[PDB]
RNA sequence: AUAGAUGAGUUUGGUGAUGGCUCUGAUUGAACACU
RNA sequence: AAGGUCAUGGCUUAACAAGCCAAUAAUUCUCUUAGUCGAAGCUGAAAAGGCUGAUCGACCACAUUGGGAAUGAAAAAAUCC
């Protein structure tokens, strides 16, 4: 549900704090549909799925990982690199918008207003490096990314 | 003419700049979702119950 | 302790979903539409977590408690009033999982009949 | 010309549990889902509803998982009627009286 | 209704006012009795229906027979086979 | 409708906070005083 | 089951059943205050904004206070008792 996605961003930003070069995840597929949007995005080094410990660092993007079935799926874990460029944290904040107690649904005429920076709704306008999630029936897109589908949906969190 | 256009953008292909500089993500892992029985779980069943005993 | 761990082994021993599967004549739930009946990889030991083995053992530790409260001195026990509190609230959540689950399949109508466990003890809400 | 035939509609269907049976003849209550949204909080909260269903041949037990349809009048209070049984409790659905079919009725 | 109404409506119609309570009273009466047979199904929270095989943990099983008092000692079931 | 988001005086030996009060803006089917 | 109805509905009736709604106040009662609403008026950058409920439009109620009926296609009267 999305409880996932927002221990996802809480915990992206606490690995970031930190300074990790890599983070674990809980394997799932709404986690890997965010995860998909930040590196499509650019805001992720990489997506792999593994087991507990993280794979071989070099041979990150070859890696083989398993057939996932009932025997290992509880064990599986998705495993994202982040970046670090001029001593700042490519993915510094991650704020949720809707959470478990509300899910905020934007219209397409809103996200067109937040996109240019200007508030709709629950939501604010974008500023220099921000980023919208939203999670729509073609998949977890960026604001601009939807605005130019012309669909609305789910607002998942905002990344600075 | 506004239900065309709309439908038509939503079922757009990619940008192409965007397919040939994003970098690459294995479809074991950006579509691998379903999760299927053990195919051995039948003769891991079996020879649990032995070490069980 | 020794009669504690003794009924334990007569709990797992009588509802014990690896018996109650030959002993009784529909223990499964009824199937549902479209569902079909598929083999499933044999048990590698006891039941010994299903609801019903879990209400029967909640049960036994209800009696032994209850009936140490109501002995001599009994109501002098004012700590072990919340023990019992939380051992028929423990069964309630089991009877109260398992009555759905189950869709009244003969497997839980023998847990009821056996144990006399009446709706009173998961229906409404136990005041104690 | 002279005949009012009944309009044969076919509504929406809805999922719920049997929560009573047996208490009145050919009426059960089903528990169904529903979703309403608060336009103060700007949420949906679960508005989950209770109707009265006709069950003509009296082929539904308690706890059972049925589908109902709107549209079908029987009385002041009824207006859903079963349409299929789901999942069954207590006993098969083989061991009960058959559900007539939107038409028979 | 209101109170008002309550008090005007059986001054209109006295009789007819009482023929209502009596059917009213027939299904009270028969919903007494229904009660009184449910909450006899009811049971205890805590000990709802003792069976012979509840009185059958005090003894683990080993005593055949349950004990006397006003009661009666009946049969219980046994372990036998069971040890210490 | 895409220009629209602002402060000030006042607690303390002093500093940073917390928290009210007042002023700054617009207005009235208004009244009163001087005109 | 029957009647009624364009049709539906205890809407009506007879015979049976004991149900139906509610359980966190459904229902009922006391006190205080108030005509209701609108980009209608004023106000904020803004919020399903706040306030008011003059002039304008819509609705409700009232015509000294209380208790009432008839007429009429329809009470919708500053009428009538
Ligand atoms: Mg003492
Ligand atoms: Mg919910
Ligand atoms: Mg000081
Ligand atoms: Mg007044």
């Amino acid at each position: 549900g999305i409880q996932q996605i927002t221990n996802m961003c809480s915990h992206l930003q606490n690995a970031s704090r930190a300074r990790l070069g890599l983070t674990s995840l809980p394997n799932t597929k709404y986690n890997l549909a965010l995860a998909l949007a930040l590196h499509r995005a650019g805001f992720i080094s990489s997506i792999t799925r593994g087991g507990p410990h993280p794979p071989t660092p070099e041979a990150l993007m070859t890696y083989e990982p398993e057939p996932v079935t009932s025997a290992n799926v509880a064990t599986r874990r998705l495993w994202v690199g982040l970046k670090y460029w001029n001593e700042e944290p490519v993915l510094k904040e991650l704020k949720p918008i809707s959470k478990p107690s509300r899910l905020v649904t934007a219209s397409l005429e809103q996200l067109n207003r937040v996109a240019r920076g200007f508030p709709a709704g629950y939501m604010k306008g974008l500023q220099l490096g921000e980023c919208l999630f939203v999670n729509t029936d073609r998949g977890v897109l960026e604001v601009r990314e939807a605005v130019e589908r012309k669909v609305g949906g789910l607002v998942l969190c905002k990344v600075k | 003419a506004r239900y065309l256009a709309n439908k038509r953008a939503a079922q757009a292909p990619e940008r192409l700049d965007e397919v040939f500089t994003r970098a690459t993500i294995r479809e074991s892992t950006a579509k691998n979702t379903f999760v299927p029985l053990d195919p051995e779980a039948f003769v891991k069943a079996e020879e649990a119950r032995i070490k069980h005993a | 302790k020794d009669r504690k761990h003794a009924n334990i082994r007569r709990c797992i021993e009588t509802f014990g979903r690896h018996i109650t599967d030959q002993s009784l004549e529909r223990p499964t739930p009824p199937l549902a539409r479209g569902v079909e009946p598929k083999p499933q990889p044999v048990r590698a030991g006891p039941d010994t977590g299903s609801s019903e083995v879990q209400i029967a053992i909640l049960t036994s530790k209800i009696r032994a408690l209850s009936k140490a409260l109501e002995g001599h001195g009994g109501n002098r026990d004012k700590n072990n009033k919340r023990s019992l509190r939380r051992l028929c609230h423990k069964r309630q959540r089991l009877l109260r999982y398992m009555e759905r689950k189950e869709r009244g399949s003969g497997r839980w109508h023998h847990m009821l009949e056996t144990l006399g466990l009446t709706p009173a003890t998961w229906k409404g809400q136990i005041t104690l | 010309a002279a005949a009012t035939k009944v309009s044969r509609k076919m509504f929406r269907e809805l999922h719920g549990v049997v929560v009573t049976s047996g208490l009145i003849d050919k009426t059960v209550k089903v528990r169904v889902g529903g979703q309403k949204f608060n336009k103060f909080l700007q949420k949906h909260f679960d508005d989950p509803k209770q109707y009265l269903v006709h069950d003509p041949n009296n082929s539904l037990r308690a706890g059972d998982v049925v589908a109902i349809m709107p549209g079908f009048i029987t009385s002041k209070s009824k207006r859903h009627v079963v349409k299929h049984i789901i999942a069954p409790a207590g006993t098969p659905i083989e061991e009960r009286p058959p559900i007539p079919s939107l038409d028979e009725l | 209704i209101s109170q008002k109404e309550k008090k005007r409506k059986m001054k209109q119609d006295p009789y007819g006012w009482a023929q209502a309570q009596q059917r009213k009273a027939v299904n009270v009466k028969r919903q007494a009795e229904l009660q009184a047979q449910r909450d006899a199904a009811w049971g205890d929270p805590v000990k709802g229906i003792t069976t012979p095989f509840v009185e059958s943990f005090d003894s683990a099983g080993q005593a055949s027979v349950s004990p006397p008092k006003v009661e009666e000692p009946k049969p219980l079931p046994t372990s036998p086979h069971l040890r210490n």
